[PDB]
């Protein structure tokens, strides 16, 4: 909320940068709370408008991540939970609109 | 019928072939077309029609024009004429002579 209360382009992309560290350097038990922080803030980035340009300094801040260049065997798990846990938060949305028209059909 | 239309009329049919399936949309149809000249056209639309299949669906389609309508501002008389007169023709188009 801070950060979009925010130029706040920046000051997310060096949260972003920060929390990537701290997730690096903490060994692994913090793996699940550093993947909550990062599916927030990709829902933060998304609601922000990606943002175009700022998607574009995200993948400024993957040329931050160069800077990192950790292993890859961990970034592309990261990705395939962000992926998972994404599609597993879209599953329920069709389920709640399912039974939100079948209560508005019947009262209709 | 004619392919393309706003004038009250063939969005009345539009909203009762819309019925059944997704009721909020049919409901909120019936908010910008005047509830007059509709049901009036279509009341007065299968008086001339030939097979016993597009009359069933004007009929009710009209019929789905009138409870929506004002309490006392319409007569009735009309409906009650043109499914009257509707009999008639059908009982003719039985013994050979049509008309």
């Amino acid at each position: 909320d801070d950060c979009n209360s925010a130029e706040k382009k920046s000051c997310w992309i060096l949260l972003i940068t920060f929390l990537i560290t701290l997730y690096g350097k903490y060994p692994s038990e913090r793996k699940d709370l550093c993947n909550k922080l990062l599916q927030e803030a990709f829902l933060g980035l998304v609601r922000s408008k990606s943002g175009g340009e700022f998607w574009e300094i995200m993948s400024s801040v993957l040329e931050h991540q160069d800077v990192i260049l950790m292993k890859v065997q961990d970034l592309k798990q990261l990705l395939l939970n962000v992926f998972n846990t994404y599609k597993l938060e879209r599953s329920l949305s069709e389920l709640i609109q399912k039974i939100i028209e079948d209560s508005s059909q019947d009262l209709v | 019928f004619r392919i393309g239309s706003t004038e009250p009329g063939a969005m009345l049919v539009d909203s009762f072939s819309l019925l059944e399936d997704h009721a909020p949309k049919a409901i909120e149809i019936l908010k910008n077309f005047v509830l007059e000249k509709g049901v009036l056209d279509c009341i007065a639309a299968a008086i001339d029609e030939f097979e016993p299949k597009l009359q069933k669906m004007l009929l009710n389609a009209a019929s789905y024009g009138k409870a929506s309508l004002q309490y006392k501002s319409f007569d009735a008389s009309i409906f009650v004429n043109a499914c009257n007169t509707i009999k008639l023709l059908n009982c003719f188009r039985s013994f050979g002579i049509f008309l």
